[PDB]
C-alpha cells in the first residue's frame, strides 16, 4: 500500500505566474522493468478527473505546452508557466508501479487576483413557497474576491442566524471571482410578523458593510 | 467521440445490495481493460475493481473483496459493478473508467459518474421555489434571477437554465446539509429589457428520485 504524499493541500497563484506541485511517494515508483508509473489527472469543479500526465512527463492529446512533469524514484513535480484561469481545480498524482494503484489526496490551484465587491441582490420568498407554509429569504452575493465573507441578517433591525444556511459557488473559470448566496428560513407564520428583512455583508477586506434590504409592507 | 455514461445510483440501507450499469460507446469495448474508482465524499479516490478485455480475471483491493463483483457483457457494450453488504465507508461516487491500451497503466476515460448514499435515510424529492425580485427597487442595467432547491435526499442535484441554451453568468452554490436534508440555489442574471419580455425557466434533475422539474421565473 503505496501512500503518496502531495504538499501544497492548497496552492493560490496569479494569473500568468508559475505554480508547482510536490509530489512525494512512500516507496520508489521505478517498476522492476525501469519504467515509472506516475500519472497526473486535473479534476475541474464539477467534473471527472481526466489525465494530463502518464509516465512522468508525457502530456496527454490535447494538453498545452504549459504543463510539464518530473523527478524519479520517489519524487515528482508537475509544474504550470502561464497559469490561465481555466487551470484552477483539484491536481492528483497517481502511482501504478505497485498494487494496489493509489492516489495523492490532491492539490487544489486556487487562483489569485484583485479584490472585489459583491453585487447584493435580495429576495422575497414565492408565494409558492408562502402557500406550502414556510418561507425562506434569500441574499445573493455576486462576484467577489476573496473567498471569505461574513452575511448576516437583521429582522426589524434586530438580529438573526438560527434557521441560517450560507453556500458558496466554486471559483469561476473565466473571471477567477465567487458567489454565495445566504437563506433565512423562517415559517410563513413568523415571517409574516415583521415588517424588515436586511442581510448585512462583511469581510475583513473592507472597514465598511454592504446592506440589502426590503420591507413586506412594501410588498 | 468515446463515452461512459453510468446508471444505478441512488440511496441503500446499511448491508444492502446495489448494482452500477455502465453504458460504453465510441469504441471497441472488447479491447479495453475497465475499471470502477470511487471518489468519497472527503474527495478522495480510491480503485475498487478491474477487469480484463475478454473479462476473464479480475481485480479488487482488500477494502472490497469479497463484497463487490465487477463483470462486463462485451456484447451489450456494458459494465456493472455489483455490491453487497454495503457499509458507510462505501458511500461516494461511482467512476467508471477506462484504461489505455499502450500498458502505460493509466485510465483514458472517465464518465459523470453515479452516486451511492448508504445510510438509513429515506429518498426525498427536491421542492423548487422561484427567486424572484420584490417589496424593493429593482432598477436598471441587468436582473438577477434564480431557483431554490430544498429538502431532497441524497445528493446531487443539477440545475440547467433554458435545458442548457443559458449558460453565460449562471451560479450554482454547492448543497447544504441541514437536519438530514439538502437544498441549494441557483441564479442566473440577465438583461433588464429580456425579463419578462421572455419566459425564463430552470431545469432540475434529482436523478434518486427520477425527479425533473420545470420552473418558469415570471413577475410579481
Amino acid at each position: 500500500d503505496v501512500v503518496m504524499t502531495q504538499t501544497p493541500l492548497s496552492l493560490p497563484v496569479s494569473l500568468g505566474d508559475q505554480a508547482s506541485i510536490s509530489c512525494r511517494s512512500s516507496q520508489s515508483l521505478v517498476h522492476s522493468n525501469g519504467n515509472t508509473y506516475l500519472h497526473w489527472y486535473l479534476q475541474k469543479p464539477g467534473q471527472s478527473p481526466k489525465l494530463l500526465i502518464y509516465k512522468v512527463a508525457n502530456r496527454f492529446s490535447g494538453v498545452p505546452d504549459r504543463f510539464s512533469g518530473s523527478g524519479s524514484g520517489t519524487d515528482f513535480t508537475l509544474k504550470i508557466s502561464r497559469v490561465e484561469a481555466e487551470d484552477l481545480g483539484v491536481y492528483f498524482c497517481s502511482q501504478s508501479t505497485h498494487v494496489p494503484w493509489t492516489f495523492g489526496g490532491g492539490t487544489k490551484l486556487e487562483i489569485k487576483r484583485a479584490d472585489a465587491a459583491p453585487t447584493v441582490s435580495i429576495f422575497p420568498p414565492s408565494s409558492e413557497q408562502l402557500t406550502s407554509g414556510g418561507a425562506s429569504v434569500v441574499c445573493f452575493l455576486n462576484n467577489f474576491y476573496p473567498k471569505d465573507i461574513n452575511v448576516k441578517w437583521k429582522i426589524d433591525g434586530s438580529e438573526r442566524q438560527n434557521g441560517v444556511l450560507n453556500s458558496w459557488t466554486d471559483q469561476d473559470s473565466k473571471d477567477s471571482t465567487y458567489s454565495m448566496s445566504s437563506t433565512l428560513t423562517l415559517t410563513k407564520d413568523e415571517y409574516e410578523r415583521h415588517n424588515s428583512y436586511t442581510c448585512e455583508a462583511t469581510h475583513k477586506t473592507s472597514t465598511s458593510p454592504i446592506v440589502k434590504s426590503f420591507n413586506r409592507n412594501e410588498c | 467521440d468515446v463515452k461512459l455514461v453510468e446508471s444505478g445510483g441512488g440511496l441503500v440501507k446499511l448491508g444492502g445490495s446495489l448494482k452500477l450499469s455502465c453504458a460504453a460507446s465510441g469504441f471497441t469495448f472488447s479491447n479495453y481493460f475497465m475499471s470502477w474508482v470511487r471518489q468519497t465524499p472527503e474527495k478522495r479516490l480510491e480503485l475498487v475493481a478491474v477487469i480484463t478485455s475478454n473479462g476473464d480475471n479480475t481485480y479488487y483491493p482488500d477494502t472490497v473483496k469479497g463484497r463487490f463483483t465487477i463483470s462486463r457483457d462485451n456484447a451489450q457494450n456494458t459494465l456493472y459493478l455489483q455490491m453487497s453488504s454495503l457499509k458507510s465507508e462505501d458511500t461516494a461516487l461511482y467512476y467508471c473508467a477506462r484504461r489505455d491500451s499502450s500498458a502505460s497503466l493509466y485510465f483514458d476515460y472517465w464518465g459523470q459518474g453515479t452516486t451511492l448514499t448508504v445510510s438509513s435515510a429515506t429518498t426525498t424529492a427536491p421542492s423548487v421555489y422561484p427567486l424572484v425580485p420584490g417589496c424593493s427597487d429593482t432598477s436598471g442595467s441587468s436582473v438577477t434571477l434564480g431557483c431554490l432547491v430544498k429538502g431532497y435526499f441524497p445528493e446531487p442535484v443539477t440545475v440547467k437554465w433554458n435545458y442548457g441554451a443559458l449558460s453565460s453568468g449562471v451560479r450554482t452554490v454547492s448543497s447544504v446539509l441541514q437536519s438530514g436534508f439538502y437544498s441549494l440555489s441557483s441564479l442566473v442574471t440577465v438583461p433588464s429589457s429580456t425579463w419578462p419580455s421572455q419566459t425564463v425557466i430552470c431545469n432540475v434533475a434529482h436523478p434518486a428520485s427520477k425527479t425533473e422539474l420545470i420552473k418558469r421565473i415570471e413577475p410579481r
